[PDB]
């Protein structure tokens, strides 16, 4: 489908309320597998099951490993652009 | 999962 840019608002209490797989270590993206009802992800509107995580505030995801993948993602905080894709 | 998941 079409890259979609996504914002996400998080509270520092919380977590994104997703659920990733995958990783460059695997050959394939980083991927939304679950999204916690009533969490940040959920509350945004535009984060689905099977979307694609290609980048985080800029940051490219395109080639990270799992774990690299999750320190990137938990770091961030607050307003969170999310740059995503349903395959 | 086919791969690893984390909850984050």
């Amino acid at each position: 489908g079409p890259i979609r840019k996504v914002l996400l608002l998080k509270e520092d209490h919380e977590g994104l309320g997703i659920s990733i797989t995958g990783g460059k270590e695997h050959g394939v993206p980083i991927l939304i597998s679950e999204i916690h009802p009533g969490q940040p992800a959920d509350r945004c509107g535009g984060l689905h099951v099977g979307d694609a995580i290609l980048a985080v505030n800029g940051v490219n995801l395109r080639d990270t490993k799992h774990k690299e993948a999750v320190t990137i993602l938990s770091q961030q905080r607050g307003e969170i652009e999310f740059e995503v894709v349903y395959v | 999962s086919r791969f690893p998941t984390s909850i984050i």
